[PDB]
């Protein structure tokens, strides 16, 4: 009943290695696996099996009972990007036009599929060991493991027959599957959504998280309306319009920059006059139609970039293409106290939107140390995969202008 | 009577690659009848078998005159690679106090384990007969060869296996497992405990391991990589540094690397101006030479860690050494240490005494969970208010685990804070400069709106240093108060950037200018685009 499986040519398998965790995580993960070998997830397994592949554990969505997280993200690219061939899943462009959209984990799937006999080395995790006082447990995946790429893309064939009733029953709900999360949209009632949602809950259960995409697009760049400009205001203005002239081509500062001339102090009060008031209107306008030539291309990749704006609001962007953004957006939200974890859940709600966009994560450029970023991340991610991500170390400059 | 045989690990070769087929090299008379003696037993024992001329593989062999040393060094490199056993060693603040600890190292153990018949062919080696006259006796070894690539990781996986039905059924006592050694600990009364020791070397013996007696186990203090344990306390082994020469770069891994091994108990220990020499090859310093001699008397009184008790909260707290160097103690009980450390500053060109503590806890955060699962407490000397106002404005993502103020100096402050809006009254200074790349001659100065001006000429400078040097210039000849107006984003980035020091003598004269000051405002507007107070002409 297996389907076969192999790496992509000339690519061995992960050999990734486990990074320490604490006490309360190894407890958690001993418990979970010793269950799996049980039901015959896993099978541990010897030393002629060099390959290995991190595993940690989380809460997801306040639930006490802890989950198991493999870090698939070297396997994924290493795996035969044809394991998605034939293409895995087509991305719906309805699904980000819906008004509202619940995705539900149906990993518990997954298992009941066997993975090939081949392929299951290349599985290995290790649960480590507190101050390597005795060797890890290692596993490896008999059936087919949550986070990887080719489960959905094998399962995709029984998820079909599984919701083709439903499907045919409720012909305007959209359904999607991204990894182990499914994304079902709808344009009824909250609550008739979520009753309905039941529906869907108890057609998986025979065969054996709610967002709203009102976010309404790329956000325009706004220049400000006042009666009295200072100096300062008119040189942060000038500043902001010849950065947006970049993104947009008739942009123009000439007029603006001529109150400014001489050498005047910075919060005395500048008039405008009425050659320069029709120089910031006529950018207005400019910033009010749409960005010229922008479009997707789905053999790049997407970029996303965040920016600190203090107080709790986060700024972002997704680009493949560096001033053609795909998308912007600000998180205002989490805990006040902690930078660490408002990135993180800032982290997981642009992929979030970024899979019921384009049904791809992006690549992040992050605000933080590496150092900072590696030792407290894993403390606050509840989603069931992993993007990738750089971090950025040199404080950019327009983080005032997306504010 | 039943043995209970042990399982054999399947072994291949890496993918494209073939057994090794290496030269017999001559041989001495007399090795070649020590050689024929060994194998005879070994043989006997079942631990090789004679094989026939069929093998065409072949593993070098020589004498040391008494002692057989097959050198598998070519199958090494062709064997598959095995799982890598594990790396690091146990820190001994995280091991817990036992009421008794006994030590097992285990006797002929890769022998005792047998090999993968299929690999045994590769295992082939010809003791060479003497004058030649007489095909030589070869042989293939049957159980783990010592000195094989995978006889450690496979004894590994085969004594974890037979270990773990004793451990879920003794759940009492606390075995460790690090190569070739076992470690028993368990709380019971001495008499038990030495009766569940020999329960497990009974087991042992069941799968055909030997084990010390009673009598031959040692007892501590035990002296084991490089520490000494002892039933209520740990410390390294003796301090070991070579004077010889006066002059020598052998130092270059004897005295710093032993200094680091000391750091891990003795507190204060520093390496800096030391390592700072490396830069098979020295002067010292005289900022060396007082290393040592505080070095020499954090080395004069031994000093012991303790070992961990987890029904205490753990305690880690950290000191600014000074040039990049910081020091921490990790504890559970006043003036008694688990372990101690030190964290180095990496190497930049402007740098924050706060980011250098926030990188030594996180430094120490992840050592911790390494040795006991879990983040310590910290005390650090910061106040609380200094942390707040940095974490809310720095543009990068910032935390610190849970922690509280140490009033030790020298305290991690803040040294200035630029205002986030223009200061009425303050002068408006408009700083700008510019270089000639081939002559590297350039100009830096300032015009304000008090009509103040200068511009400075300046020699053998570039675009970005004479930018700098005209904020230097207005912060010197400002007031207390300052509007600085800027189109350098070269300038803005290292000043948002925050440095308190930096390799940059000319940014270090802005740090000392900036921390006199009593407000700086700093804007930037982009260059060239008709800006008035942007005097690019005066350059
Ligand atoms: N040589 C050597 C050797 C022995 C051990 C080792 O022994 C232990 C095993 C199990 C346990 F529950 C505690 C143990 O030691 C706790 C500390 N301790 C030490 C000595 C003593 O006399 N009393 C005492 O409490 C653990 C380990 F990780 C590495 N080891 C190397
Ligand atoms: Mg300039």
């Amino acid at each position: 009943e297996t389907v076969p499986v192999k790496l992509k040519p000339g690519m061995d398998g992960p050999k990734v290695k486990q990074w320490p965790l604490t006490e309360e995580k190894i407890k958690a993960l001993v418990e979970i696996c010793t269950e799996m070998e049980k039901e015959g997830k896993i099978s541990k397994i010897g030393p002629e099996n060099p390959y290995n592949t991190p595993v940690f554990a989380i809460k997801k969505k306040d639930s006490t009972k802890w989950r198991k997280l493999v870090d698939f993200r070297e396997l994924n690219k290493r795996t035969q990007d044809f394991w998605e061939v034939q293409l895995g899943i087509p991305h719906p462009a309805g699904l980000k036009k819906k008004k509202s959209v619940t995705v539900l984990d149906v990993g518990d799937a997954y298992f009941s599929v066997p993975l090939d006999e081949d392929f299951r080395k290349y599985t290995a995790f290790t649960i480590p060991s507190i101050n390597n006082e005795t060797p890890g447990i290692r596993y490896q995946y008999n059936v087919l493991p949550q986070g990887w790429k080719g489960s959905p893309a094998i399962f995709q064939s029984s998820m079909t027959k599984i919701l083709e009733p439903f499907k045919k029953q409720n012909p305007d709900i959209v359904i999607y599957q991204y990894m182990d999360d499914l994304y079902v949209g709808s344009d009824l009632e909250i609550g008739q959504h979520r009753t309905k949602i039941e529906e869907l809950r108890q057609h998986l259960l025979r065969w054996g998280y709610e967002l709203h995409p009102d976010k309404w697009t790329v956000q325009p760049i706004v220049l400000p309306e006042k009666d009295s400009w200072t100096v300062n205001d008119i040189q942060k203005l000038v500043g902001k319009l010849n950065w947006a002239s970049q993104i947009y081509p008739g942009i123009k500062v000439r007029q603006l920059s001529k109150l400014l001339r001489g050498t005047k102090a910075l919060t005395e009060v500048i008039p405008l006059t009425e050659e320069a008031e029709l120089e910031l209107a006529e950018n207005r306008e400019i910033l009010k139609e749409p960005v010229h030539g922008v479009y997707y291309d789905p053999s790049k990749d997407l970029i996303a970039e965040i920016q600190k704006q203090g107080q709790g609001q986060w700024t972002y962007q997704i680009y493949q293409e560096p001033f053609k953004n795909l998308k912007t957006g600000k998180y205002a939200r989490g805990a006040h106290t902690n930078d660490v974890k408002q990135l993180t859940e800032a982290v997981q709600k642009i992929t979030t939107e970024s899979i019921v966009i384009w049904g791809k994560t992006p690549k992040f450029k992050l605000p933080i140390q590496k150092e900072t970023w590696e030792t407290w991340w894993t403390e606050y991610w509840q989603a069931t995969w992993i993007p990738e991500w750089e971090f950025v170390n040199t404080p950019p400059l327009v983080k005032l202008w997306y504010q | 009577v039943p043995i209970s045989p042990i399982e054999t690990v399947p072994v291949k070769l890496k993918p494209g690659m073939d057994g090794p087929k290496v030269k017999q090299w001559p041989l001495t008379e007399e090795k070649i009848k020590a050689l024929v003696e060994i194998c005879t037993e070994m043989e006997k024992e079942g631990k090789i078998s004679k094989i026939g001329p069929e093998n065409p593989y072949n593993t070098p062999v020589f004498a040391i005159k008494w002692r057989k040393l097959v050198d598998f060094r070519e199958l090494n490199k062709r064997t598959q690679d095995f799982w890598e056993v594990q790396l690091g060693i146990p820190h001994p603040a995280g091991l817990k106090k036992k009421k008794s600890a006994t030590v097992l190292d285990v006797g002929d153990a890769y022998f005792s384990v047998p090999l993968d018949e299929d690999f045994r062919k590769y295992t082939a080696f010809t003791i060479p007969s003497i004058n030649n006259e007489t095909p030589g006796i070869r042989y293939q070894y049957n159980v783990l060869p010592q000195g094989w690539k995978g006889s450690p990781a496979i004894f590994q996986s085969s004594m974890t296996k037979i270990l773990e039905p004793f451990a879920a059924q003794n759940p009492d006592i606390v075995i460790c497992q690090y190569m070739d050694d076992l470690y028993v600990g368990s709380d019971l009364e001495i008499g038990q405990h030495r009766t569940k020791i020999e329960e497990l070397r009974q087991h042992l013996l069941r799968w055909g391991l030997t084990t010390p007696d009673k009598k031959h186990q040692k007892e501590p203090p035990f002296l084991w990589m490089g520490y000494e344990l002892h039933p209520d306390k740990w410390t390294v082994q003796p301090i070991v540094l070579p004077e010889k020469d006066s002059w020598t770069v052998n130092d270059i891994q004897k005295l710093v690397g032993k200094l680091n091994w000391a750091s891990q108990i003795y507190p204060g220990i520093k390496v800096r101006q030391l390592s700072k020499l490396l830069r098979l090859t020295i002067p010292l310093t005289e900022e060396a030479e007082l290393e040592l001699a505080e070095n020499r008397e954090i080395l004069k009184e031994p000093v012991h860690g303790v070992y961990y008790d987890p029904s205490k909260d753990l305690i880690a707290e950290i000191q600014k050494q000074g040039q990049g160097q910081w020091t921490y103690q990790i504890y559970q009980e006043p003036f008694k240490n688990l372990k101690t450390g030190k964290y180095a500053r990496m190497r930049g060109a402007h740098t924050n005494d706060v980011k250098q503590l926030t990188e030594a806890v996180q430094k120490i955060t992840t050592e911790s969970i390494v040795i006991w699962g879990k983040t310590p407490k910290f005390k650090l000397p910061i106040q609380k208010e200094t942390w707040e106002t940095w974490w809310t404005e720095y543009w990068q993502a910032t935390w610190i685990p849970e922690w509280e103020f140490v009033n030790t100096p020298p305290l991690v402050k803040l040294w200035y804070q630029l205002e986030k809006e223009p200061i009425v009254g303050a002068e408006t200074f408009y700083v700008d400069g510019a270089a000639n790349r081939e002559t590297k001659l350039g100009k830096a100065g300032y015009v304000t709106n008090k009509g103040r001006q200068k511009v400075v000429p300046l020699t053998n400078t570039t675009n970005q240093k004479t930018e700098l040097q005209a904020i230097y210039l207005a912060l010197q000849d400002s007031g207390l108060e300052v509007n600085i107006v800027t189109d350098s984003q070269y300038a803005l980035g290292i000043i948002q950037a925050q440095p308190d020091k930096s390799e940059s003598e000319l940014v270090n004269q802005i740090i000392e200018q900036l921390i006199k000051k009593e407000k700086v405002y700093l804007a930037w507007v982009p260059a060239h685009k008709g800006i008035g107070g942007n005097e690019q002409v005066d350059k």
